[PDB]
Parts: structure tokens; sequence; C-alpha cells
């Protein structure tokens, strides 16, 4: 945003994926509601 | 066109807890009331 | 629909009875699976509806008979089959 | 006679209550059912 | 109350009424 230039309130996160097995729980509609990390 | 930016304030990267975020549907197969 | 036919939903081989289903798929989800992880409900690619995909009737034919030393009459039992499906 | 009859009646009532309350009293029949179900489920899962 | 493909399950010869 130019007023030079000005930046508003913002923040973002960066996480990296890893290969691991999860236990996914599908509900009645078919929507994932919970998961378990088998190696936590 | 591009402009060098030097008004940056140097700061080391921070860290925070991920909790239980980042889970996505692995595939398009529908499933209901199962544990997979 | 409602006929024992070979169904093909985008290269999906199979044979069964295509009946309308009350399940609620998500927009990205194409075909469902049961507890056994087998094809159970498939959404038609052209018209968006939920259809069950059961396999055709099967069972076991048992034969009830007295000894051939007595008679040659037999009675046939179709295990686990409604009498309207034969 | 009356004492014995009263004791028998009270004991049988307590039997009904104990069967109703404790969940693991019928573990053997439930184990039979679960074993059959899980054997069939494993055999089905082996197809994949 | 307290007790709860190619594969078929056959019914028992004696119904629960007969056992009762
Ligand atoms: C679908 O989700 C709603 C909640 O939004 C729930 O009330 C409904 O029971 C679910 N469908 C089935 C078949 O249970």
């Amino acid at each position: 945003h130019r007023s030079g230039w000005t930046a508003g309130a913002a923040a973002y996160y960066v996480g990296y994926l890893q290969p691991r097995t999860f236990l996914l729980k599908y509900n009645e509609n078919g929507t994932i509601t919970d998961a378990v990390d088998c190696a936590l | 066109q591009c402009v060098n930016l030097t008004t940056r304030t140097q700061l080391p990267p921070a860290y925070t807890n991920s909790f239980t975020r980042g889970v996505y549907y692995p595939d398009k197969v529908f499933r209901s009331s199962v544990l997979h | 629909k409602n006929k024992c036919v070979n169904f093909n939903f985008n290269g999906l081989k199979g044979t069964g009875v295509l009946t309308e289903s009350n399940k609620k798929f998500l927009p990205f989800q194409q075909f469902g699976r049961d507890i056994a992880d087998t094809t159970d409900a498939v959404r038609d690619p052209q018209t968006l509806e939920i259809l069950d995909i059961t396999p055709c009737s099967f069972g076991g034919v048992s034969v009830i008979t007295p000894g051939t030393n007595t008679s040659n009459q037999v009675a046939v039992l179709y295990q686990g089959v409604n009498c309207t499906e034969v | 006679q009356k004492l014995i009859a009263n004791q028998f009646n009270s004991a049988i009532g307590k039997i009904q209550d104990s069967l109703s309350s404790t969940p693991s009293a019928l573990g053997k029949l439930q184990d039979v059912v679960n074993h059959n179900a899980q054997a069939l489920n494993t055999l089905v899962k082996q197809l994949s | 109350n307290k007790v709860t493909k190619g594969l078929t399950v056959l019914p028992p010869l004696l119904t629960d009424e007969m056992i009762a």
C-alpha cells in the first residue's frame, strides 16, 4: 500500500511436509473430523 | 520493471507450534463413518 | 438403472445394479467406498447424482432329496435369495 | 422356610442387578461374536 | 439386550423361540 510504501498488519506461517502415516476419521457426511499421528 | 527495497528491518525468524493443522483429503474417494 | 449391467464411470470396470442413493458426496469426491474398501457409491460424470452400485444376486443352490433308493423327486433351495429374484 | 425363601428372592434380585450393571459379565459370548466378525473382516480385507 | 463378497452366514436350525 502506497501512502513511499506501507504494509498493513499481516503474518504467515511456513511448515514443511514429511512422509508419515495418519489415521483419518470420516464422519457420516464424509467429512474428516479427526486424525491421529501414528509416530507422535 | 522492479525496484530494490532496502527499508527492511532485519529480524531473525520466529517459531510457533503447529498443533493439529495441515491435514488434507489424500484422494477423491468418498468414505463415511470409517477410520482409514 | 435397476438392471444387472456392466457399468463404466470413467474407466471404472464392474458389474452390478445401479440404484439411486441418498448419500451426500462432497463436490470433489467422485466415487465412494464401503467398510471393505470396495466400490459402493458412484456419482454420474454427466449428471450429478448419488447412485449405489450393489453386485447382482448370487447365492448357493442346495438340493433336498430322499435317497434315490426311494424316489427321484428333489427340492431346490436358493440360499439367501428372495423368491422374486429367480 | 420363610427365611430361606426371603434369602432366595433377595439373591435372585441381586443377580438381575449384577447382570444389568457390570458390563464385562458376558465377556465370553461377546468374544465369540467379535472373533467371528474380525476373522471375516480380515479375510475380506485380504482381497485388497 | 446386553450381547450385540462371496461369504454367507447361515441361520441356525433352532430359532431363539425354540431355545426359550
Ligand atoms: C450431514 O451433516 C449435518 C450437519 O451439518 C448433519 O445434521 C447430518 O445428519 C449429516 N448427514 C447425515 C446423513 O447424518
